[PDB]
Order: structure tokens, then C-alpha cells, then sequence
């Protein structure tokens, strides 16, 4: 699903913006 | 997970707020 | 610090493409 | 972390995976 992996990609570029210097864990299916 | 629930609809910042630490 | 955000930008595409199904960890400092 | 060892010189990809899951 070439697709999904593009989508994930945007996914942990979204997820480094809010979170910040909390961080946060990429765990996909 | 965030790719079942952000890759079928549009997640918002807020939403993916949920998935930080 | 802008120029660590910027290289913590790239960091977190890195990891999604080598860790792929494994997922990844990123936490600032 | 990540930031100190990879932002201050060049990460190969075996040293990113120290940070994978
Ligand atoms: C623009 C389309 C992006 C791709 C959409 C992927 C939808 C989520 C698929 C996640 C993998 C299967 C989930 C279940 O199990
Ligand atoms: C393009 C790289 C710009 C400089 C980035 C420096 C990143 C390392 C700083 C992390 C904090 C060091 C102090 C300890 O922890
Ligand atoms: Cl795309
Ligand atoms: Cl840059
Ligand atoms: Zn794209
Ligand atoms: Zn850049």
C-alpha cells in the first residue's frame, strides 16, 4: 500500500509540529 | 492506530495531539 | 534553537523510512 | 538522544535504527 506509506510519512511530519518537545512514539499497524 | 484513524479521514492538530507523550 | 528544529524535522522522516513497520521514538531536548 | 549523537554528525542508517521501536 504505497499509499499508506505516504501517508504515514506526512503523518510523523504532522506529529513533530504539535508535539514538540514533548515527543511522541510512531507506532503504526 | 494514527494511520487507521488519520489515513481514512483528515486528523486535525488537535487530534494528533492525542499521540504525543 | 531554529536550526535544531530543522534537523529534528529531518530526523523524524529518517527514522520512518528505516525503522518501517517497527515504528520509531523521538524526543527532543 | 537522537538530536545530540545525529544533529552533530552524519547518522548512518544502522545507527538510526538504535532509535526504532
Ligand atoms: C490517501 C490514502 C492514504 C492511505 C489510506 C490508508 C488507510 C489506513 C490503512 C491502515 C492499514 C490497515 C488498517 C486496518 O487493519
Ligand atoms: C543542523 C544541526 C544544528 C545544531 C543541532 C544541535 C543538536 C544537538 C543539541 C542537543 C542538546 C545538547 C545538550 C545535551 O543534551
Ligand atoms: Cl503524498
Ligand atoms: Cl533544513
Ligand atoms: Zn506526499
Ligand atoms: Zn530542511
Amino acid at each position: 500500500f504505497v499509499n499508506q506509506h505516504l501517508c504515514g510519512s506526512h503523518l510523523v511530519e504532522a506529529l513533530y509540529l504539535v508535539c514538540g518537545e514533548r515527543g511522541f512514539f510512531y507506532t503504526p499497524k | 492506530g494514527i494511520v487507521e484513524q488519520c489515513c481514512t479521514s483528515i486528523c486535525s492538530l488537535y487530534q494528533l495531539e492525542n499521540y504525543c507523550n
